[PDB]
């Protein structure tokens, strides 16, 4: 009954004659009627703070240049590789012959087989980019 | 309804009201929608008396909330050294991570409780 009335940016607290208290520093409540304030995501070094933490809303974060987010809400950072590379466990390795990567993240993918759709290789592929199919 | 009454009892810090509600067969591990047990609540608001009786009545010491925080995380964050110590003696997971991959030691440091962080770092 006395906790339902508590807004966001606040938690239910009936120890000390107050009905609700404000969320302590580096914590937040995004709903009202919360029994406990959730802890702010901290973001330094490789992680860069994009949205700062408020009393009522969590911080959001990306990865510094030369890195890219992996997983929901940038859970962990992964090293960028060059175009025509993939990230192996050994590190940034160049793509094998019949395969390309047009991005600075992810695996090498094989060139398109034009024959499948009936078309012919208009422009050849490379490590950096896919085949262009034609007739 | 007995579970809801026990969470409020633990929150408000009413030692006798908890003892009665437990003795009336209330679920000691009663989660809310945020996965918050009586022990989390007691740990959050520094109610040692109630932390002790909830543990003695078979509270899950390593109960995780919806965002992965344990009673030790809360005690550590909220600067409740004696409750931190009691939870450790009751077999609390000292290197447990939350969703955001932060140990109670990290939360203690975040809230500037170096004293408590040192206790947690010595224990494994
Ligand atoms: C793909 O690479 C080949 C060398 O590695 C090169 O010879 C191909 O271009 C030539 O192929 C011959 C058969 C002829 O069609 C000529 O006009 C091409 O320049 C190259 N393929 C393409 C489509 O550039």
């Amino acid at each position: 009954d006395p906790c339902s009335n508590c807004p966001a940016g606040t938690f239910c607290d009936n120890n000390r004659n107050q009905i609700c208290s404000p969320c302590p520093p580096n914590s937040f409540s995004s709903a009202g009627g919360q029994r406990t304030c959730d802890i702010c995501r901290q973001c330094k070094g490789v992680f860069r703070t994009r949205k700062e933490c408020s009393s009522t809303s969590n911080a959001e974060c990306d990865c510094t240049p030369g890195f890219h987010c992996l997983g929901a809400g940038c859970s962990m950072c992964e090293q960028d590789c060059k175009q025509g590379q993939e990230l192996t466990k050994k590190g940034c390795k160049d793509c094998c012959f019949g395969t390309f990567n047009d991005q600075k993240r992810g695996i090498c993918r094989p060139w398109t087989n034009c024959s499948l759709d009936g078309k012919s290789v208009l422009v050849n592929g490379t490590k950096e980019r896919d085949v262009v199919c034609g007739p | 309804d007995l579970g809801k009454k026990l969470l409020k009892a633990a929150q408000e810090g009413q030692d006798d009201e908890v003892r009665e509600l437990l003795k009336a067969g209330a679920d000691v591990n009663a989660k809310d929608l945020r996965g918050i047990t009586p022990l989390h609540v007691a740990a959050w608001q520094g109610h040692l008396e109630i932390v002790e009786v909830l543990l003695k009545a078979g509270a899950d010491v390593n109960a995780k909330d919806s965002k992965g925080e344990t009673p030790l995380h809360l005690a550590a964050f909220r600067g409740h050294l004696e409750i931190v110590e009691v939870l450790l003696k009751a077999g609390a997971d000292v290197n447990a991570q939350d969703q955001q991959g932060e140990t109670p030691a990290d939360l203690a440091a975040l809230a500037g409780h170096v004293d408590i962080a040192e206790v947690l770092q010595k224990a494994a």
